[PDB]
């Protein structure tokens, strides 16, 4: 919790629109 | 000549109709328009798994019905044989059984006495079938967003992606290949989705005007049955205006991105052209992107399907070269599953093999010659390594009919009349000997007569194509390797039968043990070199070939060779090059200006030895030199080929300073991109055996200090060092080999590592506007390749000093620029990727604990595909080393249970190259039940795709190969 607390998967629907957008 | 099928076929017609998204199913009538061979052709078979057909009928008559699948598992489930060599032969047997290349069954409708005395009166038929596909395990893909409620519509597409004979997988037909037919498409589709196949828009208004449109696609085209597949639901762009007929359908809000993707196509078109002195023989073309792949090539007549991750909009430079080279292969396999075509799985060889040549013609006069013979090197890295892992790649033309098998290579699995037995590494290997064997038809027959045979081939394919359907004059199309060795002897006859007899019939890697000898050292003899080799196991032995001998100053000595490889042989010999501060340039090679009597130059003549500069022969050629023969060939040469190789030579053995001044100065010119970045390792590998010869600085700081001056750099170099793609990739480059600069106290790269930590401080804004990401990407690889292993003496793995010193400071920026991709995200997860192979590096250097559950959790479903590979190439790596049972269990169940298939491919691929349980090692007990879970996987549950049953192929041949698994 102090340290690395680093942030859990959310894995959600559409990928491709999110991950490929400039 | 003739194909051994009857039952010639001329017409088909395709009508899906209430295609679901809930129940997810398709039910559709096919027609067919048969011309029967012989007669008492009663048992007509056509085949197809996962279809449950609804009715058969020819001319208002249900006749009977065959509904069989040998395709699934052994006829008794508990066949204690349960070994690699049995199945093997058994499965081969039993999907030749499955193919109607015989008197087989699959789905053999019989005709009944009175359509029997029907074709004893008239051999002309129609076949009309209702059939409904089911949800689709293994045929279609409905690609579906987990929303169900509104986006279901508008955010969904539905696809065929599979292999060559993946036709049957979808709609039930012969043998998929070889059959010159006729199609009309029709489509019940969306409004809003629109259908993408082969064929021509030749009745398209808003159709049977009640809710719905539907689709009129007419292939008037003769092709075979494995070419045709529908895209339901992207949107239509024309991307035209140069040649006014390229169609584009791509999903939503990835339309700009489309934009920019697809231009340079027309240069290909014109290219493409140039070649075969023709048009481009169709109406139009079309594109679809997908976010799927189960082949990222895929190439259908005039339509190519593939991922949507090659769209390189305009920013992500590293994809400069990939998207229009693959462009370039589903536009070369488009050509050559079009008109070209095999007669049987021994026979397609030819295809691949000009497909892949015209695009690496592509690669010539487009970008990169150097770079062109950089890849000719890979494509020769991969052959050698593959050939030397397993056995030869060969191309039948002999069968083993009779009942034989005539195999030696039958190391693994069967490969003569069939395509589902192999496996990726060896299809790969497969195009990649294609490649090399259209280089030795270059280096045996002049490229004009080539262009001559490619457009005899194309005029004879347009010309039997486009017609009446010219009765027993039709197979013409069928251009297998017998017609085609025929039509290239016609144009040239020479040796190139031996040549099909070297390298098509005898599948053998060659290495070359040319041993130097000196003589010309004011010796007796002049100047010659003996031939050796031997070294079994998988070796060839070559004979009459060429041997490339460059002088000091002077000609390409060209050498012959003899078979009996227990060889000497001559040079013709230079002149005495003596007064050589006199005799300072005497034409080295054109007007190149080098000076340097620092090598052995007292009675040395010679500098280079070769055998095939223009990579003829699958080789890997061993000798030895004289050191400062190998450092003046890296300061300039005119092969890219030569510099790598002797880069490689002297990543082996050396540690002077004066290697690492002239690799400094080779670094430093106008030469080629990837020489120094092996360049670089080169300096990596020598530094670390410097240990107690630490002669020069700690290097490569100075490498970025005399090469990059933004406003003279006051000692560190930060801002807009782009618009150079040298740079670019150097700067990408270089700091992974800077981490790798090692001296063995503590291997201490703590002023590297100090360097990195400030790099990483100093990124730019958006005054590059080129979307710094592969930059960050290996940084953080430099970070994963910062490996320190020896910090827990003990137990210092499990939070006890909050892992110290400099480990902290590289987590601290993975956590960074993992949450940074979280919050930012710029393109694919790239750098997630990277920080999840560190992740996996730490584990494996006990820093942070050898647990899962962070790639456990990035092997989920709703991420990206990259995420989830190097999530699933960590946690394969994780079974590896740790003696993880458990979480094998789920890897296994979920290439049971998946819906992606190239997920499964890589799996099953990198479980292959990265194996636990390895065999004869067996300490974690695979013969408790994972052997016969393992059989099982390989028989049920695997009727989806052929390719996964081969990994499973794979595994099996990795996993207790050539006997029983010691169980019973």
């Amino acid at each position: 919790v102090s340290t690395f607390p680093l942030i859990a998967a959310r894995p959600f629907t559409i990928p491709y629109l999110t991950a490929l957008l400039p | 000549f003739e194909s051994p099928r009857p039952y010639k076929l001329t017409h088909q017609v395709v009508c899906i109709n209430n295609i679901n998204f809930q129940r997810k199913s398709v039910v559709g009538f096919v027609e067919l328009t048969i011309f029967p061979t012989v007669a008492n052709l009663n048992r007509i078979k056509l085949n197809s798994k996962q279809c449950r057909i609804y009715r058969v009928r020819i001319n208002d008559l249900e006749a009977a019905f065959i509904y069989n699948d040998p395709t699934l598992e052994v006829c008794h489930s508990e066949s204690k044989q349960r070994n690699l060599n049995y199945f093997s032969n058994a499965y081969a047997a039993a999907v030749s059984a499955v193919d109607p290349d015989a008197g087989n069954g699959e789905l053999c409708i019989k005709v009944p006495s009175e359509l029997w005395k029907h074709v004893d009166e008239l051999k002309v038929l129609k076949i009309h079938i209702n059939f409904s596909l089911d949800q689709p395990k293994g045929g279609l893909h409905f690609v579906v967003p987990s929303v169900e409620g509104s986006m279901a519509e508008r955010g969904a597409h539905v696809f065929s992606c599979g292999y060559q004979n993946s036709t049957r997988f979808w709609f039930p037909c012969v043998d998929s290949y070889s059959e010159l037919c006729t199609w009309k498409l029709e489509f019940t589709v969306d409004a809003a989705m629109v259908a993408v196949s082969n064929g021509d828009l030749v009745e398209t208004v808003y159709t049977h005007d009640m809710r719905k449109k539907t689709f009129h696609y007419m292939l008037t085209i003769p092709t075979a049955a494995s070419n045709i597949s529908l895209a339901i639901g992207p949107f239509e762009i024309l991307v035209d205006p140069y040649m006014h007929e390229v169609t584009h359908f791509c999903l939503p809000q990835l339309l700009p991105l489309l934009k920019h993707t697809t231009s340079y196509l027309h240069e290909v078109f014109e290219f493409y052209e140039e070649i075969l002195t023709c048009r481009y023989p169709y109406s139009c073309f079309k594109t679809v992107f997908i976010d799927e792949a189960y082949v990222e090539v895929a190439a259908y007549a005039s339509m190519s399907i593939f991922s949507t991750n090659l769209l390189h909009s305009a920013m992500i430079i590293d994809e400069t070269p990939l998207t229009r080279r693959c462009l370039a292969q589903s536009l070369a396999q488009q050509f050559f599953g079009c008109f070209i075509s095999r007669m049987s799985w021994s026979d397609e060889w030819v295809l691949k093999g000009i497909s892949g040549y015209i695009y690496g013609l592509w690669m010539k006069k487009t970008f990169g010659v150097n770079e062109y013979r950089h890849w000719i090197k890979e494509e020769l890295d991969k052959i050698v390594a593959y050939e030397l892992k397993t056995g030869g790649v060969l191309l039948h033309p002999i069968f083993g009919g009779g009942k034989e098998k005539d195999n030696p290579a039958s190391h693994l699995h069967f490969s003569i009349k069939h395509p589902h037995t192999l496996s990726w590494e060896y299809y790969s290997m497969f195009q990649c000997k294609a490649h090399l064997v259209m280089r030795l038809i270059e280096n045996r027959i002049s490229m004009e007569f080539m262009l001559q045979v490619f457009n005899k081939l194309l005029s004879l394919a347009s010309t039997a194509s486009s017609q009446k359907f010219q009765s027993h004059m039709w197979s013409q199309m069928l251009v297998s390797t017998s017609g085609f060795l025929k039509s290239i002897s016609n144009v040239s006859g020479k040796d190139i039968q031996p040549l099909i007899k070297q390298w098509v019939d005898q599948s053998g890697v060659v290495k070359f043990y040319g041993s130097f000898a000196f003589n010309r050292k004011r010796n007796v003899l002049e100047l010659e070199i003996k031939q050796d080799y031997t070294s079994p196991g998988t070796q060839k032995y070559v004979g009459p070939l060429k041997v490339t001998v460059q002088e000091l100053d002077g000609s390409f000595n060209h050498t012959l060779q003899i078979e009996e490889n227990s060889l000497k042989h001559d040079i013709p010999c230079h002149s005495k090059s003596r007064r050589n501060k006199k005799k300072k340039i005497p034409l080295m090679n054109g007007e190149e200006v080098d000076m340097d009597l620092s090598a052995m130059d007292a009675d040395s003549p010679l500098l280079w030895i070769r055998i095939d500069p223009d990579m003829s022969v699958l080789r890997k050629v061993e000798f030895e030199q004289a050191d400062f023969m190998w450092q003046y060939q890296l300061r300039y040469e005119r092969d890219v080929v030569a510099q790598q190789e002797s880069i490689l030579a002297l990543e082996k053995f050396p540690t002077p300073a004066s290697r690492l001044a002239l690799t400094d100065i080779l670094e430093q010119e106008q030469c080629f991109y990837r020489v120094r970045m092996s360049a670089c390792f080169c300096l990596a590998k020598i530094a670390n055996s410097m240990v107690s010869t630490w002669t020069g600085p700690p290097a490569m700081k100075s490498l970025f200090t005399r090469m990059f001056c933004c406003k003279s750099c006051p000692n560190i170099v930060k801002t807009n060092n782009f618009m150079s793609f040298q740079s670019y990739f150097l700067q990408k480059t270089m700091p992974v080999a800077m981490a790798l600069l090692r001296d063995v106290h503590n291997l201490c790269p703590k002023e590297v590592l100090t360097f990195i930590l400030d790099l990483i401080k100093y990124n730019d804004n958006r005054k590059n506007k080129f979307s710094d990401n592969y930059y960050r990407a290996e940084m953080i690889d430099a970070l994963a390749n910062s490996v320190t292993p020896a910090v827990s003496v003990n137990n210092e793995v499990r939070t006890l000093d909050n892992l110290n010193p400099d480990v902290r400071l590289i987590l601290e920026e993975i956590t960074r620029f993992l949450n940074m991709e979280k919050l930012l995200p710029s393109y694919r997860h790239t750098i997630t990727v990277s920080c999840l192979r560190a992740i996996r590096v730490l584990q494996k250097n006990g820093h942070v604990p050898s647990d899962p559950a962070l790639f456990k959790s990035y092997a989920e479903y709703g991420h990206f595909v990259d995420i989830r590979i190097a999530a699933l190439e960590a946690v394969v790596d994780y079974t590896k080393v740790d003696r993880s049972y458990e979480e094998l269990q789920w890897l296994l169940n979920m290439i049971q249970n998946d819906p992606v298939p190239y997920v499964r491919h890589k799996i099953l691929n990198m479980l292959t190259k990265n194996p636990p349980f390895t065999k004869n090692m067996e300490s974690p007990l695979c013969n408790e039940a994972l052997v016969d879970q393992l059989w099982k996987l390989m028989n049920s549950g695997t009727s989806h795709d052929w390719r996964l049953r081969c990994g499973a192929v794979d595994l099996y041949f990795t996993l207790f190969g050539l006997s029983r698994p010691s169980c019973l």
